[PDB]
């Protein structure tokens, strides 16, 4: 029983969820060295987002990702994810940052593609809207930020699916 | 249960009952006894669907006359809601009775949500899918295939298996909800669409959306076999008038006009090439015009009809030749003149609105083209295309747009009104003139059904006041009754949060813009609620642009970070597919641990049919009160018609509409009486409208709960949530408000027979 | 105006042996200000009280304590039958402060692992004192719930000021469907009585399950003092017990023999059980004007009976709440005392 107890106390994966997210939102202050849960937070990032893990790995032999890597990461990612399109301002999203940006774009795209179920016909808003008729309405209810909304949707659904995974 | 209504066995599927349901049954039966309409507001807190279906099924299956039932829920979502519930009722009825069913009842929506052909249904836009199924199984491509066996013609073959076995007989016996129908007809490889569509002649009770009833462009196949006498039920009828109007209005944009120009050029090419190849058939069709309206193949068309008849169903149509239009080249020239006149009138400087008669005379002035030939343009174009047996329609979409416009503006009068807005002021001073055309009188679209059917019902969990509808729709009623939520407990907390913490009156009325006082106030409200309510919360902004700006600059502040820290956010976005996906994830999160917030638009698709049960909704909000005149003056024109034709002033009608949508939003958060949930509002103006609300909402909204600040609001709702959480189940006070199995109703009201 | 239980309708079976694994909640939520110090301090205090009580009334069971910090379930007391260990563990915790989010799933899985060794006749249980309004699971939960109900593990949880759907599902699921075990509180006193009612064994209507004879033996106290010597903690202890069969000393306990591993008890534990099995019929409150009985107490001798016609005072009631089978009176204090502390009904004993 001591062995069983120990083993269970060991292999105890923390949840994804908050800390996973938070690693992009709830983590905007400590611009110093290795912040809180440094290794823990970065691994939460890696499981949370492949792109940053890949970029950091690619930038091991040169360009240290400790201070300068994370400094440029602030600009690049924390503009890419999270808040609005920085577009202008500090466009430090360079080299690996920009490359991974380009990647992650279509990457999240293909992920979203990999997400589409044929939802059970109670909720099927798609078949619900307009796909009964062929009608002529009006519509009257300005780009950007729609991407923000898709971002939060995509984050949440990725989280939940990483949990339906039954890993 | 199996009680009686002094003649009617009622196989109500539940052991329990509700009192309001019993009153509902009594009164709806009383209606069906004597031909009337008798709108009935039954709060959605109960089960209106169960009562409706149970009583009506029992009536139809007990008396020998009213053999058919028509049920028109607003959207296919509620279509399948009624369907699944009806299926469960049917199973219960058989179970209690054995087998005395012989019953069929079918849903009916459209191809896009039914076509099972893999490649065909892979398409997105519903019109395209319709066209594809038409070509793949038409009266003509079949001939091309059979006479000429070749790779050119393929087929769903589902239509073929139908042709083999289904059109001799029917589906086995069930009231197939779309889940069941799709599964079965996938197994037996059928085409569900044509199945139900042909089946209409046999279903005991039919459920289809409003459009199929009022949209004349698809309400064509109404085969008086369907009723001729039937009992007809409008569920969720508070949004009727807008369905009529949207079924009769029409839009025009110069770009579509140029599209029509291109289509006309393609038409010239097609007519040239075919008359080079074959014109004798064209002259034969000339003769078939000269004999009459060509109903023999302009109407006796199992698969043909191309351009629908946007005019009312053939009532306002003549049958002679369209005179000179008999010549196809003549017709193309007519459309050329029409489109050019439309273009030049489109280049008009500023806003201008005209009666259809005035515009008609003006066209006559510029080009003497008469009304009578003009009316026939729709079927003329359609059957001309059939004679052309074209390979595609996309080139002719604008052509059919213009045909519809011509037919409408040439047919009706003194109820409609044109308007030519040269731009969109929200991005004013740009090239975008729109030839907006719309109706004003809602009664026009309805009038045929109230003419046709005798016994009709109107029902919603929200209708108020119960007199605006007789006014607008101009129809006679008998029983205009409202039902009160007899509850042994509070069960929900309407509030009016007029003042935030700053004790400042708030709304969305000021602009569609920012005013950081208002923004910060709302954000505080939202976040404290997100802290306090358990899983599941909704909000209903008054308009989409409003939400876009508000949330954008909420994200500007840190406000969204906190609600992120507590619950999930799931926004509402214009594309329907992503919306459905977000909504289902919202449900999945609510029933899971993490609480989740869905924020949508009151006018939007979400409020229309989606339901919010116990878990999925606790605390709706109404950020602001929904109003429309943000945008242009089409409402102004319709309201002008309203004031002149009905003794109704502007703000009266506007408030009425706003409270209509508010009540429709609010009612969603309850399903049974076990459910519960806060229903806050937020605006200064709400306080005076307390009487506009539906009764059962008003009762719970005591006087002391008016213009509360956010802080006292949070206090009260905290106390509520705690109190409701208690298992307050005396089960003897529930003998008052549940009328238990077979007895308390029997005893109580069999004595109340006084 | 009375607040009484109408009748007890499982006075035939209970789980006498138990292995209850209380799981606290030490997570950022428990730091709000609704209960006097906080949620957390009051919680742990009452937890100590409940530990004492439960190990009294069920003195043959075990218990283990589990926290939920930072989304992790960290065992703070092995499943053991000595109250003092758990008491000390809770003492230690109370000086430590919560963090992270409550990971209900992890705690559940840790429990299910923990209760495996418990034998078939012993009965399992968990008692989630869930305080927050969310969880944070690293896996499917319904998977775990299904595994649970597969392992015959009843669960009762005491939510704080809300109702969480998943917890309601959890209680409804494991307890053979019959939902009564998700009671949540609305006041501190309600909380005290919540723990109190958690103390007793738990019947609903037991499915016909295996009922099994269990080997055990009783010890005999020892005499010598200087010969202090212990075989369960390897110390010098001035005198203890002897396993009748293993025949080795064991420091004072109802513990299991650490040599031949058979349960040890005296009897008084069995006496507590007897008290729980077959309780009394709830004492009836005599009719106000129809009693015409003796004007005293019976078990005690109280002078609180009536007042004989006093407008509203006599119209109130007649403090004569009298038990059924012996049909003798008893003042309110005596009836409360009998039905709470000592369950031999005074008169019903005597005949
Ligand atoms: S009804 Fe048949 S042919 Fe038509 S779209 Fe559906 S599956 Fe294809
Ligand atoms: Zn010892
Ligand atoms: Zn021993
Ligand atoms: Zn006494
Ligand atoms: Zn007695």
């Amino acid at each position: 029983p001591l062995l069983r107890a120990f083993a269970l106390s060991t292999s105890q994966k923390v949840g994804p969820y908050n800390v996973l997210s938070t690693i992009k939102p709830v983590a905007s202050s400590e611009n110093k060295v290795n912040v809180n849960l440094s290794r823990e937070k970065i691994l939460n990032i890696f499981e949370n987002y492949p792109i940053v893990k890949k970029a950091y790995t690619d930038n091991v032999p040169k360009n240290f990702k400790e201070p300068e890597f994370w400094a440029r990461f602030f600009s690049s990612k924390l503009f890419r994810k999270l808040r609005g399109e920085k577009i202008m301002q500090n466009d430090r999203g360079d080299v690996i940052i920009d490359r991974y940006l380009t990647l992650d774009q279509e990457f999240d795209r293909k992920d979203d593609d990999m997400l589409l179920h044929p939802v059970k016909k109670i909720i099927d808003l798609d078949g619900n809207i307009q796909d009964d008729p062929v009608v002529r309405g009006n519509r009257p209810d300005s780009d950007g930020t729609v991407d923000i909304l898709k971002g939060m949707n995509r984050l949440s659904e990725k989280m939940i699916m990483a949990l339906k995974n039954e890993y | 249960m199996k009680f009686y209504i002094d003649d009617l066995p009622v196989l109500f599927p539940y052991p329990k009952i509700y009192p309001e349901q019993y009153n509902y049954m009594c009164d709806i039966k009383k209606t069906l006894d004597v031909g009337g309409n008798s709108i009935l507001e039954m709060p959605s807190g109960t089960g209106k669907t169960v009562s409706l279906l149970s009583l009506t099924i029992a009536y139809q299956m007990h008396y020998p006359e009213h053999r058919k039932i028509i049920y028109c829920s607003r959207t296919m979502s509620e279509i399948e809601k009624a369907l699944v519930e009806l299926e469960n009722l049917m199973d219960y009825r058989t179970k209690e009775l054995g087998y005395q069913e012989d019953f069929r009842g079918l849903g009916l929506t459209s191809r896009k949500n039914l076509c099972l052909h893999p490649e065909v249904s892979k398409e997105r836009k519903g019109t395209v899918v319709d066209e594809k199924c038409r070509r793949m199984t038409n009266g003509q491509a079949k001939r091309k295939l059979e006479e000429d066996p070749e790779a050119n013609v393929e087929l769903c073959e589902y239509h073929e298996n139908l042709y083999n076995i289904e059109v001799e007989d029917y589906l086995p016996k069930g009231v197939f909800s779309f889940e069941k129908l799709l599964k079965y007809c996938e197994e037996k490889t059928l085409c569900p669409y044509f199945i139900v569509r042909r089946m209409i002649s046999l279903c005991n009770i039919i459920i289809y959306s409003y459009h199929y009833l009022l949209d004349p462009k698809i309400a064509e196949r109404v085969s008086n076999e369907v009723s001729k006498d039937s009992i007809v039920i409008f569920d969720e009828a508070h949004n009727i008038d807008n369905v009529c109007i949207e079924s009769l209005s029409l839009d025009l944009t110069t770009d579509a006009l140029r599209r029509a120009t291109r289509g006309a050029n393609a038409l010239d090419e097609r007519i040239s090439e075919v008359r080079k190849v074959d014109s004798q058939k064209l002259q034969d069709e000339y003769e078939k015009l000269v004999q009459g309206l060509h109903s023999a193949d302009i109407l006796t068309d199992q698969e043909e009809p191309f351009v629908e008849t946007p005019v009312l169903p053939q009532d306002l149509l003549t049958e002679a030749i369209p005179g000179n239009i008999r010549r196809a080249e003549h017709f193309v020239s007519f459309l050329k003149r029409l489109i050019e006149y439309l273009k030049t009138r489109m280049k008009v400087l500023h806003v201008i609105s005209e009666t259809p008669k005035s515009f008609l005379q003006h066209l006559k002035q510029l080009t003497f083209i008469e009304r009578k030939p003009l009316r026939f343009c729709s079927e003329r174009l359609s059957l001309l295309v059939r004679t052309l047996e074209v390979t595609e329609v996309e080139d002719f979409t604008a052509l059919k747009d213009i045909a519809t416009f011509a037919t409408l503006i040439s047919t009706y009068e003194e109820g409609f009104l044109l308007i030519i807005e040269p731009y969109e002021i929200e991005n004013a001073a740009v090239p975008n003139p729109i030839m907006r055309f719309t109706c004003l009188d809602a009664s026009i679209a309805i009038k045929p059904v109230f003419e046709r059917f005798s016994s009709v019902i109107i029902t919603s969990g929200t209708i108020s006041p119960l007199d605006m509808y007789p006014r607008m729709l101009n129809f006679k009623t008998v029983l205009q009754k409202s039902y009160a939520m007899t509850l042994a407990k509070k069960s929900f907390l309407p509030m009016i949060i007029t003042k935030g913490s700053d004790q400042v009156a708030i709304s969305s009325r000021f602009e569609i813009r920012n005013d950081p006082s208002i923004v910060r106030n709302y954000g505080s409200m939202l976040v404290e609620f997100a802290k306090i309510t358990p899983d599941g919360m909704v909000v209903f902004f008054p308009s989409y642009l409003y939400m876009e700006s508000i949330v954008s600059m909420w994200q500007t502040m840190g406000i969204l970070d906190e609600v992120w820290k507590h619950k999930l956010i799931l926004v509402e976005t214009p594309d329907a597919q992503e919306t459905s996906l977000a909504l289902e994830t919202y449900r999945k999160a609510c029933s899971n641990g993490r609480g989740a917030i869905l924020l949508s638009v009151a006018r939007g698709k979400v409020s229309e049919g989606i339901d919010f049960d116990h878990q999925y909704g606790r605390t709706v909000l109404m950020i602001g009160i929904p109003f429309q005149y943000t945008e242009s003056r089409i409402l102004k024109a319709r309201l002008e018609f309203m004031r002149e034709n009905y003794r109704i002033r502007e703000n009266d009608f506007l408030s009425f509409d706003a409270m209509r949508h508010a009540a429709q939003c609010l009612g969603r958060v309850l399903r049974g009486k076990d459910d519960y949930g806060v229903m806050v509002l937020a605006d200064r103006r709400f306080s005076r409208k307390r009487s506009q609300l539906p009764k059962w909402i008003a009762q719970g909204l005591s006087d002391a709960d008016l213009n509360l600040s956010t802080d006292m609001a949070i206090s009260n709702t905290k106390q509520f949530l705690r109190t409701m959480a208690q298992p307050t189940d005396p089960k003897d006070q529930e003998g008052v408000s549940v009328w238990s199995y077979e007895d308390l109703i029997k005893h109580q009201n069999s004595r109340k027979d006084q | 105006k009375k607040r009484t239980a109408k009748k007890n309708i499982t006075p035939y079976q209970r789980g006498i042996i138990r292995s209850l694994i209380l799981t606290l909640d030490c997570s950022e939520a428990m730091l709000e200000k609704d209960l006097r110090p906080n949620r957390h301090a009051m919680i742990i205090q009452y937890a100590i009280d409940f530990v004492h009580e439960f190990f009294d009334q069920n003195p043959i069971s075990q218990m283990g304590i589990i926290i939920m910090r930072n989304g992790l379930a960290q065992l703070v007391s092995q499943v053991s039958g000595n109250p003092q260990d758990h008491i000390d563990a809770l003492k230690s915790i109370r000086k430590q402060e919560p963090k992270g989010n409550p990971s209900l799933q992890n705690a559940l899985e840790m429990a299910r692992g923990l209760l495996l060794p418990v034998p078939a006749h012993c009965t399992r249980e968990v008692l989630i004192v869930f305080g927050s309004l969310s969880t944070t699971d690293p896996g499917d939960i319904h998977q775990t719930i299904d595994s649970l109900v597969s392992e015959k593990i009843r669960v009762k949880v005491l939510g704080l000021s809300a109702q969480v759907a998943i917890c309601k599902e959890l209680c409804k699921a494991t307890n053979y469907g019959d939902e009564s075990f998700y009671k949540i509180l609305l006041d501190e006193t309600h909380l005290k009585e919540l723990f109190n009612e958690a103390v007793t064994p738990l019947p609903v209507n037991k499915i016909n399950k295996g009922f099994t004879l269990v080997k055990m033996g009783f010890p005999t106290r020892i005499f010598e003092d200087t010969p202090t010597f212990c075989s369960c903690h390897s110390k010098l202890v001035y005198g203890g017990y002897f396993c009748p069969n293993c025949h080795s000393k064991v420091c004072s306990l109802p513990t299991v023999c650490p040599c031949c591993d058979l349960m040890l008890i005296l009897s008084t534990h069995l006496a507590r059980s007897y008290h729980h099995l077959m309780p009394l019929k709830t004492f009836a409150e005599v009719p106000t004007t129809e009693k015409f009985r003796s004007e005293d107490c019976f078990s005690c001798q109280s002078r609180f009976p009536i007042l004989k016609n006093h407008k509203n005072g006599k119209l109130l009631t007649s403090s004569r709440y009298r038990c059924e089978d012996c049909k003798q009176e008893f003042c309110v204090d005596c009836d409360v005392f009998i039905h709470e502390i000592l369950h031999n009904c005074p008169g019903c004993e005597s005949k």
